RNA sequence: CCAUAUAUAUAAUUUUAAUUAUAUAUAAUUUUAUAUUAUUUAUUAAUAUAAAGAAAGGAAUUAAGACAAAUCAUAAUGAUCCUUAUAAUAUGGGUAAUAGACGUGCUAUAAUAAAAUGAUAAUAAAAUUAUAUAAAAUAUAUUUAAUUAUAUUUAAUUAAUAAUAUAAAACAUUUUAAUUUUUAAUAUAUUUUUUUAUUAUAAUAUGAAUUAUAAUCUGAAAUUCGAUUAUAUGAAAAAA
């Protein structure tokens, strides 16, 4: 029930896998880099996150090129190929 | 010191286990040209190994990784029968036969 | 590793000098393979037999 | 007629699949070495160890001989059964009267089965 | 039963149905009465050893009512004589996998409880290197501290050791920490310990915030080092995982894997082994146990002088710093020799009396042949694989 | 060759003994039934681990318990296409093992060894639904005896 | 068929390259200097 | 004739795998002694027991009919046809286009099963290298190293010598959604890598098609239309 940028995760979900799974631009390496930047230990889980940490994760994700922005980039590239 | 420099500069051409330095030359058309080439390279290597005036390859450890790989690509029979396991008491004992005794004496 | 890189580089340069080997620490693509590549011309041309035969 | 060597050892050679084994059997206290390694280190599978034991325990002489086995080729089971057959052939020398007993246990017959095209 | 096989046997309490049996109690000074005979740890010893984690999984301890051991002349007597005689009491226990290195460590702990020594045991140090417990950076201690691991370890030290010994040793200087205990947390922000008026037993019972807990651990270790009233035995099992895992699974802000010595647990362990941290009793000792579940480098063999140094061996397979540290302290190797046929006879006798042997083993087999059979199957004396030959060999 | 004293004594002592068995036929057959893809050691490990739980929860010889279980559960004869036909030891063991494996798979443990060992423990204590299957097979055989 | 390897114990004591040089000298490459 | 088991010869055991290699030769279609049941009743089969046995498998090797053939690409000869064309050369394209339809295989749909790791290197066979193979090392992905892929450079070997190439499963530890069967805070314990108590806590961390970016390999040339790497994507696939 942990909510980050309108995306829900179960408490037991591992952060470095969950962020990669439920966000468009983040993969394994990007999720690991974000977690290392935020100081979370490698196998930290969502239910352990404090609200300030959730907001920090949200800010870090927002500074990334992800979700709608990356989808629009890919769609624009495909359209340019079509053009 | 000169020998250590020789071995260091040999690089993959030197084998520390067998202590052999081997060079192969086939670039030239004839074998005599390759023999001259190998001899000249040996003289160059020896001359500059014997040279220690401005040469400081004592602190460079000898590298054997190539030899390690070459030996690793071969089977080893290093083991031997344990020494203490041997029991000479049970060895066959030759048995007297008078026939050869009289034939020879 | 513990041994410094400068010593190994000097060893490599000098050894390459002795054995008439070219030393390229930069890693730049000089293309020496082409110069050292063996020629396959005569064997390829000899595929069908020597052309001088009694007819 | 086979006989022991100058060190009192019976030397035998056995085969199984592509594996070959050469075993020196001497009188001793049941110690075994394989390729200069402990039996349990070389053979991780218990079944192979029991296969190697079986000819010794058929003649109930387990713990009365020391075995130095030397294998090469094939895999674990093949090497173990080659050791088995070689150990049987070596044991026959120490007491020929037991040969039939060993022969009736099935350890003195080469397993001629091998991979076929 | 829901857990897997190994965790099933470990945690299913399958020793509840074990035979109620009595054995001689183990005491080193009385080794002659117990030499070459299976023994059970004293009732006091079990409580200390269990907290220390001396008895671990996959040791076939569920067969019996409580874990037992054989007091071996060449393994227990030989090591314990060295641990009470040698001037430098730094030892590393090595051998083939499953030869009984943990058992000798457990016996070494049992001696420590007998001789009133305080034991600091780190079992499975992978808990602070795998990365499944949280960590934080401290700057006063220019080190990485892991509060989750420390809080458990602090509690293990207290219960594993008698309060009487912890009561005696007295604080050298004032210590003040952040306080989290609930009666006095909001009432008073800090807890002030005092020189020669509070004792280290209070230190073990101090409750600090997770980040201050890094100070609590170093304060304890330094205190036990300075005092000379009680001997301290720092012990590490599964040490090879520390040696062959030079870099932990934690990454700093730059995604650089954190070095082992950067972590507090790593530096504390190596400081004691290297000898930088000097325990002052004089009978304090360091015992380390190799294991076969860990990968093998050239680090330990070079540290012990078994093989020469080859500088061209990659850092993955050779860590010079650990060799320098292990060589700085005059560490010696005690290799657990494999069981001889006679010791195998003693163990199987006890197994027969525990009704763990199978029917075929006991019925119709000439007893001498069975010893010859299982001496062979064990690999000429491996205790684990002897035990597997009896209990996990159904063919 | 004239056999010496020790050789003849050895021959007499040994000929006064039977030959040891290479393998327990029933346990080997069960293992091969557990086996897939030629991974014999995995099947042996699973079987031995299940038997080890059976011993640890019953404290009696688990090999004997397994054979009591297979002997009692397995049907002596079975109706086939409809006439009864007798079943030899291996067929009975196979049917019993399949019945055992179904109930084992019905259990909760992620490890098959734990499930199998606990199922065998329950069977050794006379608690299993496969007795009903055996009873139904025997009842059908009784009903169709007339067509032997 | 035969092969004879001779071991002689004794006392201690560029067609493509030629072509490349010629092309570099040619007025189709030298004109780009 | 293979394979198997032996014997002789050969190898100055550094071309070492003498546990091997290839020449010659031998051996088996197994031989026997009884018991029981059948028998054309023994000088016979079925078995079973005992004894000597290493001895248990395999291929090839002939004609006679009959059908099917033109990628009969399994050919020859002949018949007929083109001879500025149905012959011949060059450039590019196509043989890869997709509504569909059916075969053949590979990868999957999770815990009797996948992933990571396992340097004094767990354990093979048969091959291949003068129109080659590419060792070890250095550098970049990339990060202390390792792994993996390229780049630089060619060490030996033209070979029982060196390389392709440290075989992998196996075995050991750890992790693994569904699963509140888990993790976390306090306590707790003679289960401590662990137990207990109170609160908190249909496609996944299977699958990798498809799509995007940027690099790399061969070749003169990778657009139609090749392979490879990393960073994003993450479909269908569950029951019968
Ligand atoms: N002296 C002994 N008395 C009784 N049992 C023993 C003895 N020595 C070893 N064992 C048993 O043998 C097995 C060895 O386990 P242990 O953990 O001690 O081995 P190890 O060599 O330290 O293994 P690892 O390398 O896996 O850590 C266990 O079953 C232990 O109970
Ligand atoms: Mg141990
Ligand atoms: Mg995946």
């Amino acid at each position: 029930v942990v909510h980050i940028l309108g995306k829900g995760f179960k408490g037991k979900e591992v952060i470095k896998i969950a962020l990669a799974s439920k966000f468009y631009g983040i993969g394994k390496t990007t999720a690991e880099k974000i977690c290392s930047k935020l100081g979370f230990y490698p196998w930290m889980r969502m239910h352990q996150l404090s609200e300030p940490q959730i907001m920090s994760i949200a800010s870090e994700l927002s500074t990334m090129t992800i979700e709608g922005d990356a989808r629009a980039i890919v769609k624009d590239n495909i359209a340019l190929k079509r053009k | 010191k000169s020998l250590h420099k020789f071995r260091i500069l040999a690089r993959s051409r030197y084998d520390h286990t067998t202590d052999i330095f081997k060079m192969s030359s086939d670039k030239f058309e004839h074998a005599s040209q390759n023999a001259r080439y190998l001899h000249d390279i040996l003289q160059r290597l020896l001359a500059e190994s014997k040279d220690l005036t401005e040469d400081d390859f004592s602190d460079v450890p000898l590298d054997t990784r190539h030899t390690i790989a070459k030996s690793l690509r071969k089977k080893k029979r290093d083991y031997e029968f344990p020494e203490h396991w041997k029991r000479p008491e049970d060895a066959p004992k030759k048995k007297f036969d008078i026939v050869d005794q009289l034939l020879s004496t | 590793m513990n041994v410094p890189k400068a010593r190994l580089l000097k060893v490599a340069e000098l050894s390459a000098k002795i054995f008439d080997q070219n030393f390229n620490p930069s890693g730049i693509r000089t293309g020496s393979k082409i110069l050292n590549e063996r020629l396959k011309g005569p064997s390829v041309a000899s595929y069908y037999g020597n052309p001088d035969i009694l007819k | 007629i086979k006989t022991l060597d100058e060190f009192g050892r019976s030397i035998a050679v056995g085969k199984r699949k592509s594996s070959t084994a050469k075993v020196f059997v001497v009188r001793g206290t049941g110690e075994i070495l394989v390729n200069g390694r402990q039996l349990n280190d070389y053979f991780l599978k218990m079944k192979d160890r029991e296969s190697i034991m079986y000819p010794l325990q058929v003649i109930e002489s387990v713990g009365k001989y020391n075995i130095f086995a030397t294998t090469s080729g094939g895999g674990p089971t093949g090497q173990a059964e080659s050791i088995m057959h070689a150990i049987a052939k070596a044991l026959v020398v120490f007491n020929p009267l037991l040969k039939s007993r060993l022969h009736k246990a099935g350890v003195l017959t080469r397993d001629y089965r091998h991979v076929e095209r | 039963l829901y857990k897997n096989w190994t965790n099933t046997t470990h945690t299913a309490q399958l020793q509840q149905t074990a035979v109620p049996l009595a054995l001689p109690i183990f005491n080193f000074d009385d080794i002659s009465k117990t030499l070459n005979k299976v023994v059970s740890y004293s009732n006091k010893q079990y409580k200390s050893l269990h907290h220390l984690g001396s008895f671990k999984k996959s040791q076939f301890n569920e067969l019996f009512q409580k874990p037992v051991c054989l007091v071996r002349e060449d393994a227990t007597n030989s090591f314990l004589k060295k641990l009470v005689s040698h001037p430098v009491k730094k030892f590393i226990i090595t051998g083939e996998p499953g030869v009984g290195k943990t058992v000798l460590l457990s016996q070494a702990h049992a001696y420590a409880v007998d001789s009133k020594q305080i034991i600091i045991n780190i079992s499975y140090p992978e808990l602070f290197l795998n990365g499944r417990n949280d960590f934080s950076y401290d700057d006063d201690l220019k080190l990485f501290i892991q509060p989750m691991y420390l809080k458990k370890l602090i509690r293990k030290i207290l219960k594993a050791n008698d309060p009487a010994l912890l009561k005696s040793i007295e604080l050298s200087k004032d210590y003040k920490f952040s306080n989290a205990n609930p009666k006095n947390a909001s009432v008073k922000p800090f807890v002030t310990l005092n020189k020669t008026k509070n004792t280290v037993l209070d230190l073990l019972s101090v409750m600090t915030h997770p980040h201050n807990r890094g100070k609590l651990m170093k304060a304890i270790i330094d205190e036990l080092s300075v005092q000379s009233k009680v001997p301290i035995m720092f012990t590490v099992d599964n040490f090879s995982k520390v040696l062959t895992t030079a870099y932990s699974a934690y990454r700093n802000t730059e995604n650089k894997q954190i070095y082992s010595l950067d972590l507090q647990m790593g530096k504390l362990m190596m400081d004691i082994i290297s000898g930088e941290t000097k325990f002052a009793n004089g009978e304090s000792s360091t015992i380390l146990a190799i294991s076969g579940v860990d990968r093998t480098n050239k680090t330990l063999p070079v540290a012990l002088g078994k093989i020469p140094v080859d500088p061209y061996v990659t850092r993955y397979h050779y860590e010079p710093k650990f060799v320098e540290l292990l060589q700085k302290g005059n560490v010696t190797e005690f290799e657990v020799p494999k069981l001889n046929k006679q010791e195998v006879n003693e163990l199987i006798d006890y197994y027969k009396q525990s009704n763990v042997l199978l029917d075929k083993d006991i019925t119709g087999k000439k007893w001498e042949n069975l010893i010859d059979e299982k001496y062979f199957l064990s690999g000429n004396g491996n205790p684990r694989e002897l035990l597997k030959s009896l209990v996990l060999s159904h063919r | 060759i004239k056999p010496t004293a020790e050789q003849l004594a050895q021959w007499e002592a040994l000929k006064s003994v039977p030959i040891p068995p290479r393998k327990n036929a029933t346990l080997d057959h069960i293992t091969n039934m557990i086996m897939r893809h030629g991974k014999k050691e995995k099947a042996q490990t699973i079987l031995s681990r299940a038997l080890y739980l059976v011993y640890c929860q019953t404290r009696q010889d688990p090999i004997q318990a397994l054979e009591k279980s297979l002997d009692e559960l397995a049907p002596l004869m079975m109706t086939k296409t409809v006439i009864p036909v007798p079943l030899n030891k291996r067929q009975r063991n196979r049917i019993a093992w399949n019945w055992i494996v179904q109930s084992a798979n019905q259990r909760v443990s992620s490890d098959f060894a734990v499930r199998l060992g606990e199922e065998l423990t329950a069977i050794a204590k006379g608690t299993s639904s496969a007795f009903e299957k055996r009873d139904q097979i025997h009842k059908t055989a009784i009903a169709h005896r007339a067509y032997i | 068929g035969m092969k004879c390897n001779f071991f002689q114990r004794s006392e201690i004591s560029s067609a493509v390259g030629q072509k490349v040089l010629e092309l570099l000298d040619s007025p189709d490459f030298k004109k780009h200097l």
